[PDB]
C-alpha cells in the first residue's frame, strides 16, 4: 500500500456491525431522539415504554 | 485454465533498458486489474507497477517513477512492461499478478542490472 | 428474564428470620435464554 496507488488499489477500511439472532441480550443500539414534554393539554405522547 | 507466464528477461548493466511481458489466458484484460511484483535475493516481494481495468489509469511504485512504462496489448492477451534507466537495486525476479477467482502467480523471469 | 430482590431488614435477632414484614424492591433484570437447573452459593 504505496501512496501512488489508485483507489481500487489503496486499501478500504471496513468494519462489520453484523447482527445475528439469537437469545442474547441487545446490548447496543442507536440513540432515541425525544422531544419536549407539553403539560396540561390534552395530548398524545410517547414515553419510555 | 487461467496460466500466466513471464518472458523478456536478460542480463543489463547500469543505464540499460529492458522490456517485460508477461502473456495471459483464461481472462481478458479489459475486464480484470493486474498488478507486477519483484522479488529480489534477500528482501519482500514489492509492488512495481499495474493497470486498471479500464486502461485508463497507470500507477507505479515510488522508487521507480519516471523511468517506468507498463503497457497492455488486447489483443495479443500479453501484459508488458518497458523499464528503463536501470539501478543495480533493481535485481529481482519480476512477477506478474491478477486476480481470476484465486490469485496466478506466474514462475518469474530473471531479470539482474549488473 | 433473570431478576434479583433485595431488602436489609436493619433488626437483630440471632436465633432465626423473624416475624416481621418486609417487601422486596428489584434490583437488575437481565435476558439469558439459559435453563438452568441448579445453583450453588459460594463464600
Amino acid at each position: 500500500f504505496q501512496p501512488t496507488n489508485g483507489v481500487g488499489y489503496q486499501p478500504y477500511r471496513v468494519v462489520v456491525l453484523s447482527f445475528e439472532l439469537l437469545h442474547a441480550p441487545a446490548t447496543v443500539c442507536g440513540p432515541k431522539k425525544s422531544t419536549n414534554l407539553v403539560k396540561n393539554k390534552c395530548v398524545n405522547f410517547n414515553f419510555n415504554g | 485454465q487461467v496460466q500466466l507466464v513471464e518472458s523478456g528477461g536478460g542480463l543489463v548493466q547500469a543505464g540499460g533498458s529492458l522490456r517485460l511481458s508477461c502473456a495471459a489466458s483464461g481472462f481478458p484484460v479489459k475486464n480484470f486489474e493486474m498488478e507486477w511484483y519483484r522479488k529480489a535475493p534477500g528482501k519482500e516481494r514489492e509492488w512495481v507497477a499495474a493497470i486498471q481495468s479500464g486502461g485508463v489509469e497507470t500507477y507505479y511504485a515510488d522508487s521507480v517513477k519516471g523511468r517506468f512504462t507498463i503497457s497492455r496489448d488486447n489483443a495479443k492477451n500479453t501484459v508488458y512492461l518497458q523499464m528503463n534507466s536501470l539501478k543495480p537495486e533493481d535485481t529481482a525476479v519480476y512477477y506478474c499478478f491478477v486476480y481470476v477467482g484465486r490469485s496466478y502467480i506466474g514462475q518469474g523471469t530473471q531479470v539482474t542490472v549488473s | 428474564y433473570f431478576k434479583i430482590y433485595s431488602k436489609h431488614t436493619p433488626i437483630n435477632l440471632v436465633r432465626d428470620l423473624p416475624q416481621g414484614f418486609s417487601a422486596l424492591e428489584p434490583l437488575v433484570d437481565l435476558p439469558i435464554g439459559i435453563n438452568i437447573t441448579r445453583f450453588q452459593t459460594l463464600l
